[PDB]
């Protein structure tokens, strides 16, 4: 069975507050597509010889 | 059929006689005279814009 995710909990309380001491630069990549190969085709070469 | 024939440098087995290619069409021909190998392309074309 799969691993749904990594088990957590937070540590809530209502007078208790978490704040960063610290940072970090991320860089993430991202690819995406633009635009296939433009076709073209021949009617009569194709369906005859 | 119509089309240009040239020399080929296809090694056909003794018994072998055509040649074809993937869409099962002769590709490369054995002349009964001579016992030559040929090969079979069609001719020059395209669209024109
Ligand atoms: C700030 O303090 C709180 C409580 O004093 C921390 O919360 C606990 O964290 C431990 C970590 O091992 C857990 O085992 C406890 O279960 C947490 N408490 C509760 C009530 O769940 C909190 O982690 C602290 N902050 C940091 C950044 O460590
Ligand atoms: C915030 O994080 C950075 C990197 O995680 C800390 O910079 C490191 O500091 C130690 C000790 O000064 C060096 O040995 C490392 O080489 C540093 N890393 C880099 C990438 O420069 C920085 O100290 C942290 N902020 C604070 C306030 O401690
Ligand atoms: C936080 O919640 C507890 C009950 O879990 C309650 O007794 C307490 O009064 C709350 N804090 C404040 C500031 O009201
Ligand atoms: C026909 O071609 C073959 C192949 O070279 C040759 O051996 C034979 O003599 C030719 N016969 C005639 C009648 O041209």
């Amino acid at each position: 069975t799969m691993s749904l995710g990594a088990e957590n909990s937070v540590a809530y309380s209502n007078n208790s507050i978490a704040i960063p001491t610290n940072f970090t630069i991320s860089v993430t990549t991202e690819i995406l597509p633009v635009s296939m190969t433009k076709t073209s085709v021949d009617c009569t070469m194709y369906i005859c010889g | 059929g119509t089309g240009v024939l040239t020399e080929s440098n296809k090694k056909f087995l003794p018994f072998q006689q055509f040649g074809r290619d993937i869409a099962d069409t002769t590709d490369a021909v054995r002349d009964p005279q001579t016992l030559e190998i040929l090969d079979i392309t069609p001719c020059s074309f395209g669209g024109v814009s």
